[PDB]
């Protein structure tokens, strides 16, 4: 079975460096070629990069929206495979995986020394996010009726944070929405629940935890 | 220098049938194409390389056809962990530029399901911190398709909100969808109503909930 | 590396042939 797993990546400002780390395990790793692929949050997938074996001259072939600025380096006695990005921008940011790439001949004659190629095994991602946003903590503002409760978990950075109601005790008829970056550079998001009699029968609570600011808030709606 | 263009962007189904999803490059590639499946929350998979030759280990209940310029990945009895979002990408130029297409989710299929609509004014908590966030709640609707227009003192508001939407339930197969339109503390105490008018296809006509600063 | 055989190595020997 493979293996990927990959570390580094994480928080940088505009114009800054950053390494991401992909350890092999369970394939030849020499044998392979490698590469990574990348995704801006709410977009879709984009080639980033592969390298070949070290025989074949370890070629690091990179895609137009990054090519002179990203580079691709393999350690095959480690079995590492590595993505150095420099000179970094904020569309820049997104879910990077590194993948496991191999071909197929084509066996038509005319096409002879052509092959397919294709990402056969990808890991798990890495997070990376180009920002200039400082460590900071969320202020938690309450939504109450005019029946639907809620709380503003508003202007905090980075991701991610944690919403329970009633320390758990209420799960049925939440809805916790993804988060947004606000134009500021902050993220913002709301966690609501759906009867009207409850309202003095029950006290409702959400707690909010921001492990990046190690922030917990639990602020009472009414 | 290759563009690939799929369709449809998103497509609803139940189980048990037939999805069909379309790719188009804008140059002929042959048969230099590939199939990946992306379920949100975890790592693309390979369905297809070669246009048409099926990866080791996928379901049958997939195949990929097509060649030149138009290609076909389709999902004989569509099953539920079939439900995600499927890539296509083309591998023809020797200079590798590997370019994918936007993407297609795949949707569960369900009765037209009207939202819920609620408003909810500001803090006061928040007016002291000199910024103001006005709410408006879609609980529970179906298809994914819906408007949101602010409009404050009757004034359309553009450029001044942000939407955000859960994914499909996995109870209902529903989605909720929050549009908070954000203003300053002056713009907010200067103006009085403060309304949202939803517009969904399970709503005989736009719904609208306001409220009176006060 | 004389031990290292994939795919690459096929379509540069069916390159080679086709191109010489
Ligand atoms: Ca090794």
């Amino acid at each position: 079975q493979v293996q990927l797993v990959q570390s580094g990546g994480g928080l940088v400002k505009p114009g800054g460096s950053l390494t991401l780390s992909c350890s092999a395990s369970g394939f030849f790793f020499d044998n392979s070629w490698m590469g990574w692929v990348r995704q801006a949050p709410g977009k879709g997938l984009e080639w980033v990069g592969r390298i070949r074996r070290l025989k074949d001259g370890a070629t690091g072939e990179y895609g137009a929206a990054v090519k002179d600025r990203f580079t691709i380096s393999r350690d095959d006695s480690r079995n590492m495979l590595y993505l150095h990005m420099r000179t970094l921008k904020t569309e820049d940011s997104g879910t990077y995986y590194c993948t496991m790439d191999e071909g197929t001949p084509v066996t038509r004659f005319l096409e002879w020394g052509y092959f397919y190629y294709y990402m056969a095994v990808w890991g798990r991602g890495t997070t990376v996010i180009v920002s200039s946003a400082s460590t900071k903590g969320p202020s938690v503002f309450p939504l109450a009726p005019s029946a639907a409760l809620g709380c503003l978990v508003k202007d905090y950075f980075p991701e991610p944070v944690t919403v329970s109601w009633n320390s758990g005790a209420l799960t049925s008829g939440v809805h916790t929405f993804p988060a947004v970056l606000q134009s500021s550079g902050l993220y913002s998001l709301s966690s609501v629940v759906t009867p009207s009699s409850s309202l003095g029968t029950q006290t409702y609570i959400c707690n909010v935890n921001h492990k990046p600011s190690n922030t917990k808030v639990d602020k009472r709606v009414e | 220098d290759i563009v690939m263009t799929q369709s449809p962007s998103s497509v609803s189904a139940s189980v048990g049938d037939r999805v069909t999803i379309t790719c188009r490059a804008s140059q002929n590639i042959r048969d230099y194409l590939n199939w990946y499946q992306h379920k949100p929350g975890g790592s693309p998979r390979l369905l297809i390389y070669a246009a048409s030759t099926l990866q080791t280990g996928v379901p049958s209940r997939f195949s990929g056809s097509g060649s030149g310029n138009l290609f076909t990945l389709t999902i004989t009895n569509l099953q539920p962990e079939d439900f995600a979002t499927y890539y296509c990408q083309e591998n023809y130029n020797t200079i590798p530029s590997l370019s994918f297409g936007q993407g297609t989710k795949v949707d569960i299929r369900r009765t037209v399901a009207a939202p819920s609509v609620f408003i909810f004014p500001p803090s006061d908590e928040q007016l002291k911190s000199g910024t103001a966030s006005v709410v408006c709640l879609l609980n529970n609707f179906y298809p994914r398709e819906a408007k949101v227009q602010w409009k404050v003192d009757n004034a359309l508001q553009s450029g001044n909100s942000q939407e955000s939407v859960t994914e499909q339930d996995s109870k209902d197969s529903t989605y909720s969808l929050s549009s908070t339109l954000t203003l300053s503390k002056a713009d907010y105490e200067k103006h009085k109503v403060y309304a949202c008018e939803v517009t969904h296809q399970g709503l005989s006509s736009p719904v609208t909930k306001s409220f009176n600063r006060g | 590396w004389a031990s290292l055989w994939n795919w690459f190595d096929i379509t540069n020997w069916l390159w080679y042939i086709r191109k010489k």
